[PDB]
């Protein structure tokens, strides 16, 4: 087969799809009796968001499979204006159910982009750049994170509030994508198979690879529809009777299950604390933890070059790994912090390493993955599945987490690192490398796993 | 290292029939796509029609439209040109030449198969 | 009908070798394909031989064509230059584009020898 190349279309299309949808999304994410009233209706407002995650991704199939991804890309931009729009309507009239509701299509924007642009650019690009332009959403996602809290501590040093700043921040990546990205060739994919065009899918595939021959891509994407042929609709429910898909379901769900119960945001927000353990200034832990996103951002794009490399089965091993040690270096070392003052720096060191590792391979990689492991027809609606199992895990955990950390204290990283065990070795015995593979391969790897 | 040889040139007749190949080697001949060029005795080179690796895509030059048939068998790795109706305008070397698809461009030429109309 | 035409000059370019020396390539119109590319090429054909590519998408040099050639060119108008003619230069080039179907040749330019 001929290698394709990273093209200025190609280069312009996933940077805008990214930028939008995922920088946006990972931007926003930073910005998602008393005494108990508070605690509830907190727990409600931070849980409206996932749920949000989860209608979208519900939705997903729908969108995808009519508008096409950039379509589902710019109701995504939809979705993500119009709690800005209500922000400005708040400034004129805000009520606390117009927040609700303004974190609830948040969420759904959240879910929804998520979901369609690894798809995106995963149909888009060609394999290599498939896992590559794969992981990058991701880096989008701790760019937007890393910017969102730099240019938020950069605000409150220069102002109390950044307004027309930050709504024309927000407003860019939107306008930006609305304007150019509608002028960008669709999934080529989506085109020849779905929407049944072979001119436009050719020419599609002409002005994404750089060349005039597509040929061969495209009689291999017609033996995606063969393939997908004998399958036919392959609704949510059809895919959850398949044997052939099974594994792979399994696959999926075991993959964002983990993820979300790798206890990630506990480190998120309890950062602070160890760093408060350590002794560390709030100026400082404001610095270290910029330094982390530092350290996110750049381990992922080291992770976008990484993946494509080494392949996305030995990251995900190598990911968990460091996550489930760090996580039984950090239980013992919390233990020995109380008792040393040597500990407790370890535990610092430690968490960085959990941040790297979650990093590489349990955050990005899932994703892209559900992108190549199922062929066209199964792929949305496993992206539903997928990225329900993704928000529901990350509600549960939302809401149980606090129970089990206040009960049994350190001890809660424990059953995160068994969560991580288990994984791994998930990884080891089940999932296949998917690197260079082309989706009816890696199906055929896939189908003779679930046959025999 | 990679060869391009064409056959089944010769002498036919005005309104006359003649059937052209090109064998090739040296690469894998269904990931590239194919084009017939010529020139005429004492000319500049004239393209003629081309083939995509999988025959989806054929064009012609408009002195062949109606006229001449480009095909190719990728299995045998081999190209074709039927041509019918043959012209004295039509007298020339015939070249198959290899579309490199990284840049698209004839990068490889064969020694060309000659071919004459007359009397 | 559609014709892309492509024009070469001069027809004839006398040379000592070591000059410098530039062909031109004028299309009758836009030559950019739909695919964001310029398909411009410049190939050299000997006597007796068979052609061979040297230029290909403007400006870039093909697989063993020396440094001493050099494409350019914008829109409808473009150049090949060669910044010293050496004695195996010498021969007929041709610009062809491959962008619009029926794909084309110019007629030719003949870079010889001065005697």
């Amino acid at each position: 087969e001929k290698t394709g190349k990273l093209t200025l279309v190609l280069a312009l299309a996933t940077f805008l799809a990214a930028f939008g949808s995922s920088f946006q999304y990972g931007y926003n994410v930073a910005a998602v009796i008393e005494s108990f009233t508070l605690t509830l209706l907190w727990s409600l407002t931070v849980s409206m968001f996932p749920f949000g995650g989860f209608i979208g991704s519900l939705m997903v199939g729908f969108l995808v499979n009519n508008l096409g991804r950039k379509g589902a890309l710019l109701f995504n931009n939809i979705f993500s204006i119009l709690p800005a729009i209500l922000m400005g309507c708040s400034k004129i009239a805000k009520s606390f159910e117009i927040i609700i509701a303004s974190r609830l299509l948040v969420g759904i924007c959240a879910g929804i982009s998520s979901n369609v642009v690894p798809m995106y650019l995963g149909e888009l690009a060609p394999k290599n750049l498939r896992g590559a332009l794969g992981v990058v959403p991701q880096l989008f996602i701790t760019v937007g994170i890393l910017v969102a809290q730099l240019f938020g501590l950069r605000s409150v040093l220069a102002s109390e509030e950044g307004w027309p700043i930050l709504l024309g921040l927000t407003g860019v990546p939107a306008g930006l994508q609305l304007l150019l990205l509608p002028f960008f060739p669709e999934s080529p994919r989506y085109l020849l198979i779905q929407k049944k065009n072979e001119s436009a899918a050719e020419k599609a595939l002409q002005t994404l690879r750089g060349w005039k021959d597509v040929d061969m891509e495209m009689e291999e994407i017609r033996k995606e529809d063969e393939a997908e042929k004998a399958a036919g609709f392959i609704s949510v429910w059809k895919l959850f009777r398949m044997q052939s898909l099974r594994w792979q379901l399994i696959s999926t769900i075991v993959l964002m299950a983990g993820q979300q119960l790798s206890g990630v945001n506990a480190i998120y927000y309890y950062a602070d604390q160890i760093y408060l353990s350590a002794g560390v200034k709030s100026n400082d832990v404001q610095y270290v933890t910029a330094g982390t996103g530092a350290v996110n951002v750049f381990m992922t794009m080291v992770t976008v070059f990484v993946v494509e490399l080494w392949g996305r089965r030995n990251l995900l091993l190598i990911g968990f790994s460091t996550c489930l040690t760090a996580c039984i270096v950090l239980t013992v070392a919390l233990a020995l912090q109380n008792t040393i003052s040597w500990m407790p720096y370890v535990s610092i060191v430690c968490v960085i390493v959990y941040v790297i590792g979650h990093a590489v391979g349990p955050s990005p990689i899932p994703a892209l993955f559900i992108t190549e492991i199922f062929l066209q027809s199964s792929r949305p609606s496993a992206y539903m599945i997928g990225g329900s199992v993704h928000w529901l895990s990350n509600f549960i955990v939302g809401l149980i987490f606090p129970f089990i950390q206040v009960g049994l204290g350190p001890y809660s990283f424990i059953i995160f690192a068994i969560i991580c065990l288990l994984t791994t070795i998930y990884i080891f015995m089940v999932v296949p490398e998917t690197k260079g593979r082309t989706f009816v391969e890696i199906n055929q790897i896939f189908a003779k796993k679930n046959k025999v | 290292e990679v060869n391009l040889v064409e056959s089944g040139g010769g002498l036919v007749q005005p309104g006359g029939s003649r059937k052209l190949s090109c064998a090739a080697s040296g690469f894998t001949f269904s990931s590239f796509g194919m084009h017939w060029v010529r020139q005429a005795p004492e000319k500049g080179l004239e393209w003629v029609a081309h083939i995509s690796s999988g025959s989806r895509t054929i064009d012609y030059a408009d002195t062949v439209k109606g006229r001449f048939t480009i095909s190719r068998d990728n299995p045998k790795n081999t190209l074709f040109l039927q041509m019918t109706s043959l012209r004295s305008e039509d007298t020339a070397i015939y070249y198959c030449a290899r579309g490199n698809g990284y840049y698209d461009a004839l990068d490889y030429w064969g020694q060309g198969t000659s071919v004459t109309v007359s009397s | 009908e559609l014709d892309i035409v492509l024009t070469q000059s001069p027809l004839s370019l006398p040379v000592s070798l070591g000059d410098q020396a530039s062909i031109s390539c004028r299309s009758s119109q836009s030559i950019v394909h739909s695919n964001g590319n310029t398909y411009l090429e410049w190939y050299l054909q000997k006597p007796g031989q068979s052609p061979k590519l040297l230029i290909y998408k403007v400006s870039n040099r093909f697989s063993g064509v020396p440094d001493r050639f050099s494409g350019s060119g914008s829109g409808t108008d473009f150049t090949l230059k060669i910044s010293r003619v050496e004695a195996e230069d010498l021969g007929v080039y041709y610009c062809f584009q491959g962008s619009h179907v029926p794909y084309t040749f110019g007629g030719g330019t003949k870079l010889e020898i001065k005697t």
